C-alpha cells in the first residue's frame, strides 16, 4: 500500500542547539578537553550514523540535508545567470563569437589587481571565463542581459523553495521510514517524472524557442531585431516560415505522418558547418525520442495496482551453477543501508561525468564551443576531476557499509558472500595484471628513453621504428565513418568528426574538429591509462575486500572503518584500515587522471585544434608534434611540460598574472602537503610540548590543550592539500597556456 | 700531457667509457679531448689540483697511483 | 535570541566578522592612501 | 679497447654474478 | 650614495620605469572610447601610477641600477619611514593583541568550565579588555616589576 | 668549480645531521645523569623548553617573513 | 586439568582462500572448539559466513588470534564457551586457552607472576648502566 | 637554496649580466622561470626526437634522479600494513599455483619494517635528489661553460 506517510512536528525549530557546539554527538556534546574536540566536532557533522541509530531519523536527516544541497546549486546559478547579465559582454559577445572572448566577471579597482580585467573584445574589460555559460545561453536562445535577470531571479526563488523544503520535511512534515523505502515509486518517478517530463519540457523549449532564435543568428540578424521567443507562440506562422511542418500544426503528429516534421526533427549528425556545434535539430529530436523512452521506462516497477515488477522478485530470480542464491537478499541491503545506496550511485555518477568528458569534447553540443580551446580543455577537465573524485568515493562507502551494515546473520546475500570467500584470488589477480600493465606500459617508455639517449632510434616503438598501432581502435573509427551511408542509413554524416574519416569543420579560421589519427604513441598512452585505472582499482577494492578482516588483523572490522592502525607489531600494521585504502586511492586516481588530461591537452594542441587557411592548410597549436615526441618521458618533460609552461611562467604583468601566481601558490600547498604525509604525530606533539612550556612561562596556556592532529587527520590533511596543490597547478597551467595561445 | 701544456682548451678527461649498449652516434658524440674514443670529462679537479702541485706527465702519475697502491695495502 | 548571540559567538562566526571588519578596514585604507611603502 | 673488453664484462657480469651467487649461499646457510 | 644608490629622485632607470608602465597602459587605453567606463578605469589606473613615482621620489627612496626602490633598514635616519617607523608600529599593534589576548585567557582562566569561553567566545568580556591593549608597555612592565608576568 | 662548491657543501649537509643523531644517541646509550648532576650538559637537558621554543620562534619568524616578503614582490 | 581434544564435527562452510596454508604442515595450526544451542550463521575471521552446528563444534585455525577473534565474538554475541589449541606437525596438542580452566579476565588463585617488575616504570636505570651486560633496563 | 643561490650568481656572473640575478632573484618566479626553465633548454634537449649528443647522459639521469626521488614517495607515503596484507594474497596465490607450487622460499616474504621504509624513502629521496640537481648543475654549465 505505497502511500504518503510522514509525522509532524518530530524536531523542535529552535536555536537552542545551534548554541551547543557537536549537540549531535553524545561524547562531542560534553564539550572540549583538547583541540582534538575541535576537528572531530567537524569530521563527525555528516556521519549521520554516528549520531542516531534509527533508521527512519537517518534517512530525514539525509533528504533536508539534499534540499540544502540543492539550495546551494540555485544560488549557485543565480550568480551565474546574475553575472552574465551584470557583469558581462555576453550581449557584444553574440555579434563575434569568433573573436571577444567570454567575460562574466570584473576586478575592483584595488591593491593593482585592475590588471586582471583584460582586453577581451566587446568594449569589455574582464576576467575570461572557462565555464562555457555563453555558449549554453545561445543555444537556449537567450537575447538580452534581461533574460539573464529574470532566470537569475527565478534561480533565487528556487533557491529559497528549496530551502524551505528541507526545513519543511525535516521540522514540520518528516517522511516516516516506509516512505523513503518505496524504491519502486521512486524509480517509476525519476524515470517517467524527472528524466521523461524533463527531456520532454527541454524539447519544447528547443522546437519554440532555441530553433527559431538560433536561425535568426546564423542568418545573420542582429539579436536586438530577433523576435522575442513568446511571437513563435502566440503566431505560428513566424515559425512555419522557418518549418513549414508547424503550419499543419500538431495534426501530423497524430497522424503517424512524422516524417513531416522531418524539417525541425533531423538525424543528420556531424557539426553545423557554421556554428561548430551538433545540429540543433538533431538535438531536439534527440530529447524528443529520450523523453519517450523515460516516460515509459516509468512504467516498469509495481506500485498501487497490478501491473509491474517488484525489485525483489526480479532480483531473487538470477542466480547461476557457480553462484548459487544469485541477488536474494540484495532488495533488503538497498532498502537498509543508505551508504550501499551511495555506494553504487557515486560508481555511477563518477563514470557517467567521464563519459560526458569525452562525448561533449567529440561531439561539441553548443554553437561556437568547438572553437572556444579554452572552454572546452577545461570542460574536459572538470569533468574528469570531478569524476575520479565520485569514483573514488564509491568505494569509501562500500567500505563503510562492510563495516557497519554488513550482516550475514540478518541480511545475508550469495554474491556477496562469494567474493568474500576468494578475495586473495582476486586480489592477487588484480597485483599481477597491474605488474604486467605497468612492465609493458611504463617500461615501454624507458626503453624508448635509454634507446634514444644511446643513438638509437631504430630501437624505439615509434611510428617509424618498432610500430605498435592500435589496430581494434583504427578499426572501430573506420567502422564509424561508414556508418552513415551502410549501418545507419537514416544517418547523413557519422556522429562525430572524430571518427577517422569524413572532412574537418572550422569556425573563423580557427580547427573545430578533424579525424583523429590514432598511432603508435595513442597505443602508449592508452596502456598507461589502463595500468594507472587497475592499481586504482586494486587499491581501492583491496580496501572493501578486506574491511571485516585478515589474516593480519582477523577482527578489522571491530577497529571502525576509520582508524589509524593497530599498532607496530606484527611486523607493523600502519594505514590497514579501509579508510587507509581511500586515502591511498586518491593519491592514483590523481596520478590517472593527471595522465588522462594531460593526454587530452597534447593531442588536442598537436593533432587537432589549430588555425585553418585560405586554402586549406592547417596550422596546429603545436604542430603534430606528439607522435615522435610523446612516446619518451624526456618529450612530455621537454616538448609539454618545459614549452607549454611558458605561458604561465611569463604571465606575471598581463591579466594572466593570476594564474602565475596560482601556478606558484600550488606549487607550495603541494609541498607543503608532504610535511603532513612524511611525518608522524609523536614528533609534533613533543614540540608543542616546548611551545606549551613557553605559554605557561608567561601564563598565556589555552584551557583548549594544545593537541598534533590525530594519525588519521594528519593523513587527510596530506592528501587534501596534495591534492588541491596538485590540481591547481595544472589548473593554472592549462588555462595560462590555452587563453595565450587558443 | 695535453691538458699541462694548454689548461684553457683541453677538456680534462676523467676516464675511457666502453659500453656495447651505445650506438654509433652516442660513441660519436662522447668522443672529445684529444682522445681516441668515448670518455667522460672530469668535473673534479684534479687536474688543475695535481698541475698545481707539481705534476707533469703520465708517469708522474703512474708511480703516485703505485704508492698510494701501496699504502692501500 | 540569547540562543542566537550565543552562536554568533562562537569562534568561526566570531572570526568572519572580525576578519571581515579588519579586511574592509586595511582595503579602505589602501583605497585612500594607495602605494605606501614607506611608513 | 684490448682490456676494456674484458674487464667491463668481468666486473659488471661475472663478479656481480659471482657475488650474487657466494651471498646468495651463506645467507641461505644455517 | 647609501651602498652605491642613488635618489629615485634622480634615476633614470625609475623615470624609464614609469615611462614603459604608463606606455604599456595607453596601448590598452587607445582600444575604448573615451567616456567609456573601460577608459576612465585605465585612465585611474594611469594617475594612480603617476602618483606613485611622484610620491616615492618625493619620500626620499634611493633606487638601485635596476630602477627600484631599496630599503635602507640600518638605523640610518634618512630612512625610519622605511622600517624603524612601520615597524615601531607593528610592535605596538601586535602588543596589544597579544597583552588582550592573555586577558581574556587570565580572565575566563578560574571559570567553571574555561574551555566554554574559548570556542564561544564570551564578547561582553572582551569589549572590556581589548582597549587593555593600548597600554600594553606599562601594565606589562608593572606586571614584570611585581611577579606578576612569569610563573616560578 | 660548481660542481666542488655543490659537492662539499652536500657531504657538509649531511655530516651536520650526522653530528646531531650521535648527539641523540650519546643522549640515550652513554649519558649518565647522576655523573653530569648540575654541569653543563645536564643543565642543557634540565631547560630544554627553553632552547627548542626559541628555536622554534626563529624559525617561524624567518620563515613567516621571508616567504611574506617574497610573495609580495611576486 | 585442561580439556581433551577428539574428532568433533566442523561448521558448515563451502570453503575460501582464507583458510590454511603450508605454515599448518610444517609449523603448526590451531584449533578452536566450543558448544552451541543452536544452528547458526557466524562470521568466519578468515572471511565469509559458516554455520555453526549445535552442541560440539570444531574449527582448525592458522593463528591463535583468530582463535581468540572467533572465541572473543563467542562470548559476546552467541554467550558461549570456547577452548582452543595449538597443534604441531607430529600430532602432538597442545592446550591454550582458558589456560587454567578460567579465563584470564579474571582473577585466579595458582597464577604465578611473569614479567612484574615492583616499582614504577620511571624507575627503569639509565641505558648506560646496563651497557655491555646483556640486559636492559626493564629486565632488572 | 644555498646551492641554487650560489650557481645563479655564479651563471650569470660568467655570462657577463649580474642583472639577469639582481632583478629576477628578488621574487619567486623569477627563480623558477629565469633559472630553473631557462637553464633546462640544453639538458633536455641532450635527446630528442632529431639525434642525441654529449649531454644525453645527462638528460638521461636528470630523469633517472626525477624517477628515483619520486620512488622514494612511495615508501614515504603509504604505510606497512597496506603492504603486508597485499603480500598475504600473494604468499596465498604462491602456494595454490601449480609447477611454481614445486618452488618454495627459503625466508618469508614480509613487508618491510615502519623504520626500515623511512630510510628506504629518505635513501631514494635522497639519491633522486642529488642526481637530479648534478645532472642539471653539470649540463647547464658544461652545455656552455658558464
Ligand atoms: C556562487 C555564487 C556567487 C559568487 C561566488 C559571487 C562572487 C562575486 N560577486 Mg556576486 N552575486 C551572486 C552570486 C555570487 N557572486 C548572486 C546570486 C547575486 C544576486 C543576488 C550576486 C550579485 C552581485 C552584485 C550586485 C555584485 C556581485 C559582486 C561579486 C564579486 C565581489 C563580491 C564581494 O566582494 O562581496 C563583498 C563581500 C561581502 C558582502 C562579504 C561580507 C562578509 C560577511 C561578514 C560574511 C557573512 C557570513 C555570515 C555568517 C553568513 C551570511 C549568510 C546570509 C546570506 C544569510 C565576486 C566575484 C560584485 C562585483 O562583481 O563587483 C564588480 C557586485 O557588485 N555579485
Ligand atoms: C532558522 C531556521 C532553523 C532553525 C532554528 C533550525 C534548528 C535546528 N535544526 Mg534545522 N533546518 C533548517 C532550518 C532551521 N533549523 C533548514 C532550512 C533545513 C534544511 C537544510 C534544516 C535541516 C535540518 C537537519 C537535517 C537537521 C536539523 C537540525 C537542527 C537542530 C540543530 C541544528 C544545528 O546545530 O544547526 C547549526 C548548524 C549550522 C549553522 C550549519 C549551517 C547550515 C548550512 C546549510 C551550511 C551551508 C554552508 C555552506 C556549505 C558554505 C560553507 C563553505 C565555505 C564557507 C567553505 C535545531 C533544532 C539537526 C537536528 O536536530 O539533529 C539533532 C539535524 O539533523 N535541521
Ligand atoms: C554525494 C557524495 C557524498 C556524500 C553524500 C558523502 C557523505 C559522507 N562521507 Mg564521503 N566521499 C565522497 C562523496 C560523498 N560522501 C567522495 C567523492 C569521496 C572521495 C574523496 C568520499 C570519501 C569519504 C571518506 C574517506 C570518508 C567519507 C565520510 C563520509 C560521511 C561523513 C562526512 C562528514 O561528516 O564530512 C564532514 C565534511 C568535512 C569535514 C569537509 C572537509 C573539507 C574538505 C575535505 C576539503 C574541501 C576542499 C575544497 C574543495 C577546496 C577549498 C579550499 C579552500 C577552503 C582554501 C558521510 C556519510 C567519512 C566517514 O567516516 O563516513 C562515515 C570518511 O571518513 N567519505
Ligand atoms: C615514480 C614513482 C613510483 C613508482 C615507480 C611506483 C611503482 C609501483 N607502485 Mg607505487 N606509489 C608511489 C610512487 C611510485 N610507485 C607513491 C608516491 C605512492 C603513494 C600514494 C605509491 C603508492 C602505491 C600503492 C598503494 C600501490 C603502488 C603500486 C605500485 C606497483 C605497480 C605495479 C607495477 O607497475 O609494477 C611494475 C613496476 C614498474 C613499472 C616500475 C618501473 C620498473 C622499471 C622500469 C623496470 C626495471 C627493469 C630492471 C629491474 C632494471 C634494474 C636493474 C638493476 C637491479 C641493476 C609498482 C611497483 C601498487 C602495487 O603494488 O601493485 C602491484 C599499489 O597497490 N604504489
Ligand atoms: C648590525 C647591527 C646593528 C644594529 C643593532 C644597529 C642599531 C642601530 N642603528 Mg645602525 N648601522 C649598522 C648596524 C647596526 N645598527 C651598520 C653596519 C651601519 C653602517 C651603514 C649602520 C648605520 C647607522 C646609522 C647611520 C645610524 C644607525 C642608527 C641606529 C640606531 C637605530 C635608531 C635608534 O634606536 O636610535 C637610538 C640610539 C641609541 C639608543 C644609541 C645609539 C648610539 C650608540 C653609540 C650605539 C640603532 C642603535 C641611527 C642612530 O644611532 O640614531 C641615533 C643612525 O643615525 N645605524
Ligand atoms: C593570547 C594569544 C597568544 C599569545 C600572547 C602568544 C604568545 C606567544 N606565542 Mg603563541 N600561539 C597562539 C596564541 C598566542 N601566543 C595561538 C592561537 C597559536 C596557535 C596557532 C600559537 C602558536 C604558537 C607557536 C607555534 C609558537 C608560539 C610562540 C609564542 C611566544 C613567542 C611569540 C610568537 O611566536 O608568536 C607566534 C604567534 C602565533 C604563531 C600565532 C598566534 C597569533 C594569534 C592570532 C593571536 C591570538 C588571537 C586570539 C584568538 C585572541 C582572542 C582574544 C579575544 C577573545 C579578546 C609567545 C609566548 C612561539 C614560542 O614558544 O616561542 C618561545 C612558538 O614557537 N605560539
Ligand atoms: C613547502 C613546504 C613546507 C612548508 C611551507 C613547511 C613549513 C614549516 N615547517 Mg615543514 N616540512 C616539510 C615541508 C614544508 N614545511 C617537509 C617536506 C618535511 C619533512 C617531513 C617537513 C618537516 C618539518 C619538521 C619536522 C619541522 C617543520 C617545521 C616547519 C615550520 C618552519 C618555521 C616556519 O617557516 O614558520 C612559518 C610558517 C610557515 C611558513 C607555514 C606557512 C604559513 C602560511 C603561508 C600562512 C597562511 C596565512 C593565510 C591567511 C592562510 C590562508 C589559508 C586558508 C585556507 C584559511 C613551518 C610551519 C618546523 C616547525 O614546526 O617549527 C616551528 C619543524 O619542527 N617541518
Ligand atoms: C568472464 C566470464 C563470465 O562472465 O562468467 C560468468 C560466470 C557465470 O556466472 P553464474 O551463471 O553463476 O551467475 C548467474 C548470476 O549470478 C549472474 O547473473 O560468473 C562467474 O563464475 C564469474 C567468473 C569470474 C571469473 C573472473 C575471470
Ligand atoms: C533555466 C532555469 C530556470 C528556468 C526553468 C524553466 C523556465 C522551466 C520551465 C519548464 C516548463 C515550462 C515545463 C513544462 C512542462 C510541461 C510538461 C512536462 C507537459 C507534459 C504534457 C503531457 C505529459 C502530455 C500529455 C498528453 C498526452 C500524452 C496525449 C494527449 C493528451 C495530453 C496532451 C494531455 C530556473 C529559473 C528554474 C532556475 C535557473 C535556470
Ligand atoms: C668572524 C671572525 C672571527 C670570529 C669567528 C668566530 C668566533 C666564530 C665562531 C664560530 C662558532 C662558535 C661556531 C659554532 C658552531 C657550532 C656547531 C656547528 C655546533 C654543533 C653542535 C652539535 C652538533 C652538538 C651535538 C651534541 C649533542 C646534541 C649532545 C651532546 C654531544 C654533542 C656535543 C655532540 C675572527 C675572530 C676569527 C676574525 C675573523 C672574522
Ligand atoms: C605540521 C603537522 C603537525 C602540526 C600541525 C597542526 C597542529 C595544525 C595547526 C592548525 C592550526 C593553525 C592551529 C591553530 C588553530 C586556531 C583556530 C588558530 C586561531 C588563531 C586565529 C588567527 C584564528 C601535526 O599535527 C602532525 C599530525 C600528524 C601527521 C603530521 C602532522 C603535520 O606534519
Ligand atoms: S607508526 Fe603510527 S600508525 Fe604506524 S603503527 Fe606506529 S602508531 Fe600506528
Amino acid at each position: 500500500e505505497v502511500k504518503i506517510l510522514v509525522d509532524r512536528d518530530p524536531i523542535k525549530t529552535s536555536f537552542e542547539q545551534w548554541a551547543k557546539p557537536g549537540h549531535f554527538s553524545r561524547t562531542i556534546a560534553k564539550g572540549p578537553d583538547t583541540t582534538t574536540w575541535i576537528w572531530n566536532l567537524h569530521a563527525d557533522a555528516h556521519d549521520f550514523d554516528s549520531h542516531t541509530s534509527d533508521l527512519e531519523e537517518i534517512s530525514r536527516k539525509v533528504f533536508s540535508a539534499h534540499f540544502g544541497q540543492l539550495s546551494i546549486i540555485f544560488l549557485w546559478l543565480s550568480g551565474m545567470y546574475f553575472h552574465g547579465a551584470r557583469f558581462s559582454n555576453y550581449e557584444a559577445w553574440l555579434n563575434d563569437p569568433t573573436h571577444i572572448r567570454p567575460s562574466a566577471q570584473v576586478v575592483w579597482p584595488i591593491v593593482g589587481q585592475e590588471i586582471l580585467n583584460g582586453d577581451v573584445g566587446g568594449g569589455f574589460r574582464g576576467i575570461q571565463i572557462t565555464s562555457g555559460f555563453f555558449q549554453i545561453w545561445r543555444a537556449s536562445g537567450i537575447t538580452s542581459e534581461l533574460q539573464l535577470y529574470c532566470t537569475a531571479i527565478g534561480a533565487l526563488v528556487f533557491a529559497a523553495l528549496m530551502l524551505f523544503a528541507g526545513w519543511f520535511h525535516y521540522h514540520k512534515a518528516a517522511p516516516k521510514l516506509v516512505w523513503f523505502q518505496d524504491v519502486e515509486s521512486m524509480l517509476n518517478h525519476h524515470l517517467a517524472g524527472l528524466l521523461g517530463l524533463g527531456s520532454l519540457s527541454w524539447a519544447g523549449h528547443q522546437i519554440h524557442v532555441s530553433l527559431p532564435i538560433n536561425q535568426f543568428l546564423n542568418a545573420g540578424v542582429d539579436p536586438k531585431e530577433i523576435p522575442l521567443p513568446h511571437e513563435f507562440i502566440l503566431n505560428r506562422d513566424l515559425l512555419a516560415q522557418l518549418y513549414p511542418s508547424f503550419a499543419e500544426g500538431a495534426t501530423p503528429f497524430f497522424t503517424l505522418n512524422w516524417s513531416k516534421y522531418a524539417d525541425f526533427l533531423t538525424f543528420r549528425g556531424g557539426l553545423d558547418p557554421l556554428t561548430g556545434g551538433l545540429w540543433l535539430t538533431d538535438i531536439a529530436h534527440h530529447h524528443l525520442a529520450i523523453a519517450i523512452l523515460f516516460l515509459i521506462a516509468g512504467h516498469m516497477y509495481r506500485t498501487n495496482w497490478g501491473i509491474g515488477h517488484g525489485i525483489k522478485d526480479i532480483l531473487e530470480a538470477h542466480k547461476g551453477p557457480f553462484t548459487g542464491q544469485g541477488h536474494k537478499g540484495l532488495y533488503e541491503i538497498l532498502t537498509t543501508s543508505w551508504h550501499a545506496q551511495l555506494s553504487i550511485n557515486l560508481a555511477m555518477l563518477g563514470s557517467l561525468t567521464i563519459i560526458v568528458a569525452h562525448h561533449m569534447y567529440a561531439m561539441p553540443p553548443y554553437p561556437y564551443l568547438a572553437t572556444d580551446y579554452g572552454t572546452q580543455l577545461s570542460l574536459f577537465t572538470h569533468h574528469m576531476w570531478i569524476g575520479g573524485f565520485l569514483i573514488v568515493g564509491a568505494a569509501a562507502h562500500a567500505a563503510i557499509f562492510m563495516v557497519r551494515d554488513y550482516d550475514p546473520t540478518t541480511r545475508y546475500n550469495d554474491l556477496l558472500d562469494r567474493v568474500l570467500r576468494h578475495r586473495d584470488a582476486i586480489i592477487s589477480h588484480l597485483n599481477w595484471v597491474c605488474i604486467f600493465l605497468g612492465f609493458h606500459s611504463f617500461g615501454l617508455y624507458i626503453h624508448n628513453d635509454t634507446m634514444s639517449a644511446l643513438g638509437r632510434p631504430q630501437d624505439m616503438f615509434s611510428d617509424t621504428a618498432i610500430q605498435l598501432q592500435p589496430v581494434f581502435a583504427q578499426w572501430i573509427q573506420n567502422t564509424h565513418a561508414l556508418a552513415p551511408g551502410t549501418t545507419a542509413p537514416g544517418a547523413t554524416t557519422s556522429t562525430s568528426l572524430t571518427w577517422g574519416g569524413g572532412d574537418l569543420v572550422s569556425v573563423g579560421g580557427k580547427v573545430a574538429l578533424l579525424p583523429i589519427p590514432l598511432g603508435t604513441a595513442d597505443f602508449l598512452v592508452h596502456h598507461i591509462h589502463a595500468f594507472t585505472i587497475h592499481v586504482t582499482v586494486l587499491i581501492l577494492l583491496k580496501g572493501v575486500l578486506f574491511a571485516r578482516s585478515s589474516r593480519l588483523i582477523p577482527d578489522k572490522a571491530n577497529l571502525g572503518f576509520r582508524f589509524p592502525c593497530d599498532g607496530p607489531g606484527r611486523g607493523g600494521t600502519c594505514q590497514v584500515s579501509a579508510w587507509d585504502h581511500v586515502f591511498l586511492g586518491l593519491f592514483w586516481m590523481y596520478n590517472a587522471i593527471s595522465v588522462v588530461i594531460f593526454h587530452f591537452s597534447w593531442k588536442m594542441q598537436s593533432d587537432v585544434w589549430g588555425s585553418i587557411n585560405d586554402q586549406g592548410v592547417v596550422t596546429h597549436i603545436t604542430g603534430g608534434n606528439f607522435a615522435q615526441s610523446s612516446i619518451t618521458i624526456n618529450g612530455w618533460l621537454r616538448d609539454f611540460l618545459w614549452a607549454q609552461a611558458s605561458q604561465v611562467i611569463q604571465s606575471y604583468g598581463s591579466s594572466l598574472s593570476a594564474y602565475g601566481l596560482f601556478f606558484l601558490g600550488a606549487h607550495f600547498v603541494w609541498a607543503f602537503s608532504l610535511m603532513f604525509l612524511f611525518s608522524g604525530r609523536g614528533y609534533w606533539q613533543e614540540l608543542i610540548e616546548s611551545i606549551v612550556w613557553a605559554h605557561n612561562k608567561l601564563k598565556v596556556a589555552p584551557a583548549t590543550q594544545p593537541r598534533a592532529l590525530s594519525i588519521v587527520q594528519g593523513r587527510a590533511v596530506g592528501v587534501t592539500h596534495y591534492l588541491l596543490g596538485g590540481i591547481a597547478t595544472t589548473w593554472a597551467f592549462f588555462l595560462a597556456r590555452i587563453i595565450a595561445v587558443g | 700531457e695535453a691538458w699541462v701544456q694548454d689548461p684553457l682548451h683541453v677538456r680534462p678527461i676523467a676516464h675511457a667509457i666502453w659500453d656495447p649498449h651505445f650506438g654509433q652516434p652516442a660513441v660519436e658524440a662522447f668522443t672529445r679531448g684529444g682522445a681516441l674514443g668515448p670518455v667522460n670529462i672530469a668535473y673534479s679537479g684534479v687536474y688543475q689540483w695535481w698541475y698545481t702541485i707539481g705534476l707533469r706527465t703520465n708517469e708522474d702519475l703512474y708511480t703516485g697511483a703505485i704508492f698510494l697502491l701501496f699504502l692501500s695495502f | 535570541m540569547r540562543d542566537l548571540k550565543t552562536y554568533l559567538s562562537v569562534a568561526p562566526v566570531a572570526s568572519t566578522l572580525w576578519f571581515a571588519a579588519l579586511a574592509g578596514l586595511l582595503i579602505e585604507i589602501n583605497r585612500f592612501f594607495p602605494d605606501a611603502l614607506t611608513f | 679497447i684490448n682490456l676494456p673488453s674484458l674487464f667491463v664484462p668481468l666486473v659488471g657480469l661475472l663478479f656481480p654474478a659471482v657475488a650474487m651467487a657466494s651471498l646468495f649461499l651463506h645467507v641461505e646457510k644455517r | 650614495d647609501i651602498a652605491g644608490l642613488t635618489p629615485c629622485k634622480d634615476s633614470k632607470q625609475f623615470a624609464k620605469r614609469e615611462k614603459q608602465s604608463i606606455k604599456k597602459l595607453e596601448s590598452s587605453l587607445k582600444l575604448y572610447a573615451p567616456d567609456s567606463a573601460p577608459a576612465l578605469a585605465i585612465n585611474a589606473t594611469i594617475e594612480k601610477t603617476k602618483r606613485r613615482f611622484d610620491n616615492y621620489g618625493k619620500q626620499g627612496l634611493l633606487c638601485g641600477a635596476d630602477g627600484l626602490p631599496h630599503l635602507i633598514v640600518s638605523g640610518d635616519q634618512r630612512h625610519w619611514g622605511e622600517f624603524i617607523t612601520p615597524g615601531i608600529l607593528f610592535l605596538y599593534i601586535a602588543g596589544w593583541i597579544g597583552w588582550v589576548g592573555r586577558s581574556y585567557l587570565i580572565a575566563i582562566r578560574d571559570d567553571k568550565k574555561p574551555t566554554q569561553k574559548e570556542i564561544i567566545i564570551d564578547v561582553p568580556l572582551a569589549t572590556r579588555l581589548v582597549f587593555r591593549g593600548f597600554s600594553w608597555p606599562i601594565a606589562a612592565y608593572r606586571e614584570l616589576l611585581n611577579g606578576e608576568l612569569v610563573a616560578k | 668549480q660548481a660542481a666542488l662548491y655543490t659537492h662539499h657543501q652536500y657531504i657538509a649537509g649531511f655530516i651536520m645531521t650526522g653530528a646531531f643523531a650521535h648527539g641523540a644517541i650519546f643522549f640515550i646509550r652513554d649519558y649518565n645523569p647522576e655523573q653530569n648532576a648540575d654541569n653543563v650538559l645536564a643543565r642543557m637537558l634540565e631547560h630544554k623548553e627553553a632552547i627548542i621554543s626559541h628555536l622554534s620562534w626563529a624559525s617561524l619568524f624567518l620563515g613567516f617573513h621571508t616567504l611574506g616578503l617574497y610573495v609580495h614582490n611576486d | 586439568p585442561p580439556e581433551l581434544d577428539p574428532n568433533t564435527p566442523s561448521p558448515i562452510f563451502g570453503g575460501s582462500t582464507g583458510g590454511l596454508l603450508r605454515k599448518a604442515q610444517v609449523e603448526e595450526f590451531y584449533v578452536i572448539t566450543w558448544e552451541s544451542p543452536k544452528e547458526q550463521i557466524f562470521e568466519m575471521p578468515t572471511g565469509g559466513a559458516a554455520i555453526m552446528r549445535e552442541g560440539p563444534n570444531l574449527l582448525k585455525l592458522a593463528r591463535k588470534e583468530q582463535c581468540l577473534a572467533l572465541g572473543t565474538r563467542l562470548r559476546s554475541k552467541y554467550k558461549i564457551k570456547y577452548q582452543f589449541y595449538r597443534v604441531f606437525p607430529s600430532g602432538e596438542v597442545q592446550y591454550l586457552h582458558p589456560k587454567d580452566g578460567v579465563y584470564p579476565e579474571k582473577v585466579n588463585p595458582g597464577r604465578q607472576g611473569v614479567g612484574v617488575n615492583f616499582r614504577s616504570i620511571g624507575k627503569n636505570v639509565s641505558p648506560i648502566e646496563v651497557k655491555f651486560t646483556g640486559k636492559q633496563p626493564y629486565d632488572l | 637554496w644555498v646551492t641554487f643561490y650560489w650557481h645563479w650568481k655564479h651563471i650569470t656572473l660568467w655570462q657577463g649580466n649580474v642583472s639577469q640575478f639582481n632583478e629576477s632573484s628578488t621574487y619567486l618566479m623569477g627563480w623558477l622561470r629565469d633559472y630553473l626553465w631557462l637553464n633546462s633548454s640544453q639538458l633536455i634537449n641532450g635527446y630528442n626526437p632529431f639525434g642525441m649528443n654529449s649531454l644525453s647522459v645527462w638528460a638521461w639521469m636528470f630523469l633517472f634522479g626525477h624517477l628515483v626521488w619520486a620512488t622514494g614517495f612511495m615508501f614515504l607515503i603509504s604505510w606497512r600494513g597496506y603492504w603486508q596484507e597485499l603480500i598475504e594474497t600473494l604468499a596465498w596465490a604462491h602456494e595454490r599455483t601449480p609447477l611454481a607450487n614445486l618452488i618454495r622460499w627459503r625466508d618469508k616474504p614480509v613487508a618491510l619494517s615502519i623504520v626500515q621504509a623511512r630510510l628506504v624513502g629518505l635513501v631514494h629521496f635522497s639519491v633522486g635528489y642529488i642526481f637530479t640537481y648534478a645532472a642539471f648543475l653539470i649540463a647547464s654549465t658544461s652545455g656552455k661553460f658558464g
